[PDB]
């Protein structure tokens, strides 16, 4: 969608190949983010001696309560400059800055 | 008769006996997979803007969030690993960190923690010993190339005896010019540039003939078992880090240009094959010292 | 074994034009040929059994360096089911069709030297039985016509009264008599009679028996190819047709 | 009394003062890491049975997509990167590239400039003086093993000074025979094999027996502040293909075997803090052009 | 007049003349990328808590599943890199691998089967010939970095000739004390430390005093042609294994210390050009070796 | 022997175009001015439509 | 002992240091590919019975639609190769034309500024030197063609010594009359008509017996990487138009016959292959001149 080419072409590339392809377009959106494991308070049913756990949702750091990526702010406003499916304007790029906010 | 020796493996000091076990050995094999991690990391951050690989590699390493005013040291796992490398290279070092905080560090991570998988070739040659009549002058120089040179003012031919040991694998001897070597009590061939050798054959016998000096250049190859991410460039660089960061300054020990010259040394002394455990896993740690410091300087 | 199974002249120098000289030789170090040995026979006799190993047996001998032991090991090949150990001969040389180094003066080897007398009486043609002297003199006649020494060849079996009985008839340059040819060359086949799990007594018919009980095993084996239930499935390229003819010819 | 020096501390000529801004030092920066990717894009280039990863790279390296007939060369980041270096060696280097196309080369990558980041050890052996009575021989031969020839044909034992001077962190000698060696003014020890020394310890000095000649074999440490991304091996195979491409062919400069010496060589001139930062630069520089030339070999 | 010559140019036997088509080249190729797996899948196996990432590797490399209790050697691949080692050290090594096992193996993966994308600078310096007047007395010691000593006992100046071949690109000439030095019929110039000479350039004439010796220290740098994954360190290190491995036992051929002295004799004997052809196929062949074999040692 | 051409100029072993720089030249044309020296609209329709 | 050297070898004057980046190769390969357009523009006029095929190529070269009455001069672009071409030539000449308006220019067509795609073959004979005994005279004449007449007036024969240098890459003899000719220190063979001959083989010896003139013609090849596009026709037209111009008089330069002659004169000083790289860019600028200046005379 956002490069103009087809599913063929891509077919045979690899991810970092796909990679460097949409961050020399302008888009930063590439990276998987882990999310941050957090301790059960009590020890878990039918687990003598262990200790649980569970992701936090959203990708939201517990001790920051923002996101992992420090950085979102900044990507999404290069988002919104961004040219994407057109040389001149930026259509496609406030489109999906103001939705990703 | 004279006789003349290697100086690297004149007295080679006792290693320590501590941080040798089972668990010990797999906190060595965290910190250099955690350490390897950090180096990486700053290559990452720089293909993606973020710095969310190097946060998640320092968190992991140093059980803190990196901050800007704040000096970035590696944590608890940076004061085990100088402590625990240390305690290897002698006796009477103190072995100081708690083994409860050994096995903590050690659960980082999940890695194998073991020794003997894969092995490395050692460069240094031993010339345990070099027996020179009495009108003949032998002097040895050298570490990873060794040249002998030989001159006989006598008024005739000498006979020089070589002894490379029974560790090392292969040796190669250069000449300046032809030179005849053969083993004792053989016949001995033609003259020649080069000679490969097995050092487990026995003592060689070099014809010196009188007139111009002979100088005969060593190369030895020899197979130490390391664990399968031991890389030779890494382990060097630390040990000279470590020697300039003080770690190695302890009363009587020895001291060593590389770290090549310091595993053989201890490999040809009395109960070697212990010795040598215990100087591998002081590699792997110069590894992850290495990569760590140059991370996070001072 | 697949060489031991072609059985007229169009299936044999087919099945030459597209195998290389690789195949012909061997890299296993065998033994000397001509040798006195002792070898164990149980299922007849207590005693071992006297033999002469020689160059005609279906296993890999040591053979000369020169370009006498590399016919040699083509014609065993053809024979026998297996060559000799001559290494070192050369990629140029061994990517080569065996009907090219027999027939063509461009693989850049140099055979008119070569006695047919000699290499017949190396090869113990004495030993050999009809099907395999007409294939020896297959390859006999294919040289001859590469160096230009038909007139030799004929010379050469009119000195040899059972070879002129059982000599292949086709010029060596016309595609129509190799179509025309009846001769069964077959050493190994479906066979009509009893065939048993047994040894035999000498190193030549023991290992015969090994490729004819071989072959049964191969003919019901997948790797086999029927014509008459999978002739779609086949390439174009290498299919069979009635107007097949070698490069040439 | 005579005078014996390292020759490759003799005479170190001046350096480029141009292309040492922030800004230039991220053109250099950013083109070590395309440079390291090109390289990279050949070993994905196979896995992906495609040309696809290497056109990847050479359009962000040289900013064209390669013709299959042109010779792929790098573009203007190539032309960029051989003229920059030749002004680093030299003060009489015109500095052709303007800052304008610097500051558009430095922009195709995002990063940092920095050159501080970590610290590298170098291995050359900075004997600055050796002074020796008159009836005596010194020589002096090598660079990362510096042996020192000494003979005295005097009746009586005569007293060598050595000078490593004060640059160098750890200096390691190690003798063919045991020898003595002290600090000035200071009592002489046993003869032994090894010795360790700081070089700002002071002049040492050498008993020198009368007989046969004692060789010493001399190894050094010294610490140079570098950019993470600096590699030693990468920046001496560049340092050589520099020399043969004819980058470094000035009028009235000195030349070098490694890059190794000519940084030593600088920081022991008297402006040796300003020049070596100049020489890291190059180094980094130097890094960069063995990768793009092993790709791109014109 | 006297000659001397370097010992590791001295008779370079024969190589091999198998193996050397773009079917096996494409093996070799294949080979080195497919035992760089084994390696890297060591570390994804101690990320990923799983044998998994081994096993991929390793049924690509072998052909069969990894099973406990059977060694793990390599399986066919390993069998055919170690003969195809064998013939490419010598001409009399018997060619054991079929062409049709060759083809089979190299289907395995594609890669670009050019030998010739990139290039290698290496180190070992050539020297050809030192002719000497009758009362001088000259030695040289040494191959990656050649110390010539040189002694004048006549009553006048002599001239000493330097040969350095005509295939090395550049020579770093280095003295214990400055030297005059100059070309044919060139005039001397003044006495200096280091000189920079080009091997074509023709015989070099160098004064030498009378009185003390004079030590010269020569580096040379080389450039051949080599595949984009060629690798230095790796090469090394196979060449050492396969040594003690005994894949180069096999009668009248010359043993060197390192992959460079060899392919360096190569360039310099008879038929120079073509013989280095096959040598850097036997880099390539020693460095899938080295790779595989510390990932399984046997 | 039979042939035959596969249609729409795609190269049946590298399952494309034969044209390699079929994505540059339709980026060329939308950024072009045609039938008008401002704006553009008659290049962003028919880049448009030829993707 | 007489020396006799060819005339155009002598003295070859430094070449221009400015307009030898990419950039301004490009502008010169666009300017090359435009005039070739321009000529074949005549072509295509009459066929169409028009001058819209003329008027479009004038227009894309000269950036403006040409009047009837104004003089096709060329425009802008025609400016900017006269000076190009004078700055080539001599150090001494000034670089009128600023970067700016090459970089405008090269946009104009869509061509890669490369100049190592292809090579040429060059036929200027390098008689570097001939060095002749007393009594003998020896002359040279001729460039493309040498011809050396040799007269003894000694009673024994004489010895006449050839270098022919060593960018030559073959050079063929022919004789008026069967004459030996050997290389130094080898044997003298029979009297042959022709010998064809490697320079880098050595000086050659040629005996002159005392008797009538020997003549000896000389042909020689040389391969000097260009373009694809060069044409050693339109090449030597428009150096001779250059010439006929005026665009080479300058002070202190030498003037050739041929664009051969300059090539080859300038390969042979000291800094040849720098002095190559820049006389191969003049000769495609003089190549597109030939073709711009028959289509546009003034």
């Amino acid at each position: 969608f956002l490069t103009n080419t087809t599913y063929d072409i891509v077919n045979n590339d690899t991810i970092d190949v796909l990679k460097m392809k949409l961050r020399n377009q302008g888009w930063p959106f590439v990276e998987r983010y882990n999310a941050v494991e957090i301790d059960m308070s009590v020890e878990p049913l039918r687990s003598p001696g262990q200790v649980g756990r569970y992701y936090n949702p959203f990708n939201i750091d517990p001790l920051t309560k923002k996101h992992v990526e420090d950085r979102l702010e900044e990507f999404i406003n290069q988002v919104q400059v961004g040219r994407f499916r057109n040389a001149s304007g930026n259509a496609v790029g406030t489109t999906l800055a103001a939705f990703l906010r | 008769a004279n006789r003349a020796t290697s100086a690297f493996l004149d007295n080679p000091h006792p290693v320590g006996v501590n941080y040798v076990d089972e668990g010990s050995r797999q906190f060595v094999a965290v910190a250099e997979l955690l350490a390897s991690k950090l180096i990486d990391s700053s290559r990452e951050s720089d293909e993606s803007n973020s710095d969310v690989p190097f946060v998640q590699a320092y968190s992991k390493f140093a059980d803190d969030n990196p901050r800007h005013l704040r000096v970035k040291t590696g944590g608890k796992m940076a004061n085990a690993l100088t402590n625990v490398i240390r305690s290897y290279y002698s006796i009477n070092a103190p072995a100081i960190v708690p083994q409860v905080e050994i096995d903590r560090l050690a659960s980082k991570a999940t890695v194998s923690g073991d020794m003997y998988n894969s092995y490395a070739i050692f460069n240094s040659v031993p010339i345990v010993e070099v027996l020179s009549p009495a009108r003949t002058t032998v002097s040895i120089v050298g570490s990873d190339r060794a040249d002998v040179t030989m001159l006989n003012t006598g008024a005739g031919a000498a006979n020089i005896t070589f002894n490379f040991g029974q560790i090392a694998e292969t040796v190669i001897l250069k000449g300046s010019v032809p030179f005849q070597l053969a083993r004792l009590n053989q016949p001995m061939p033609a003259a020649r540039f080069t000679y490969k050798l097995r050092p487990l054959d026995g003592p060689f016998i070099v014809v010196l003939p009188v007139g111009n000096p002979l100088v005969i250049s060593a190369t030895a190859a020899t197979r130490i078992q390391v664990p399968l991410a031991f890389n030779k460039a890494l382990v060097e660089s630390g040990f000279q880090t470590a020697m300039n960061d003080g770690l190695f300054d302890i009363q009587n020990v020895n001291y060593y240009s590389s770290f090549d010259e310091f595993i053989i040394s201890q490999y040809h002394a009395q109960d070697g094959i212990n010795r040598v455990s215990t100087c591998v896993i002081l590699g792997l740690a110069l590894q992850a010292y290495d990569q760590m410091r140059r991370a996070l300087p001072v | 074994m697949d060489v031991l199974s072609k059985g007229s002249l169009k299936e044999l120098l087919a099945h030459l034009e597209k195998t290389p000289l690789e195949e012909a030789i061997s890299y296993r170090i065998g033994t000397v040929p001509y040798q006195n040995v002792l070898i164990s026979r149980n299922e007849y006799y207590n005693q071992l059994y006297p033999d002469t190993t020689s160059l005609i047996d279906g296993v890999s001998r040591e053979g000369q360096r020169n370009v006498n032991g590399l016919i040699m090991s083509i014609i065993s090949y053809v024979v026998s089911g297996s060559g000799h150990y001559i290494p070192n001969i050369g990629f140029m040389l061994l990517r080569r069709s065996i009907l090219d180094i027999l027939t063509k003066h461009d693989t850049g080897l140099v055979t008119n030297n070569l006695n047919y007398g000699i290499i017949a009486r190396n090869l113990t043609v004495s030993k050999m039985n009809c099907e395999q002297r007409k294939r020896m003199l297959i390859c006999f006649k294919l040289l001859a016509y590469k160096d230009g020494n038909q007139n030799d060849y004929e010379i050469y079996l009119n000195q040899n009264i059972p070879l002129k009985q059982i000599a292949p008839n086709f010029i060596p340059g016309d595609m129509r008599t190799v179509i025309h040819n009846q001769d069964q060359l077959a050493i190994v086949g479906i066979p009509a009679y009893r065939l048993t799990q047994s040894t035999e007594l000498s190193i030549r018919d023991d290992n015969a028996k090994s490729y004819k009980l071989g072959y049964v095993d191969w003919y019901n084996s997948n790797s086999f190819l029927r014509e008459r239930s999978e002739f779609n499935l086949i390439r174009l390229k290498d299919r069979d047709t009635k107007y097949g003819k070698l490069n040439g010819w």
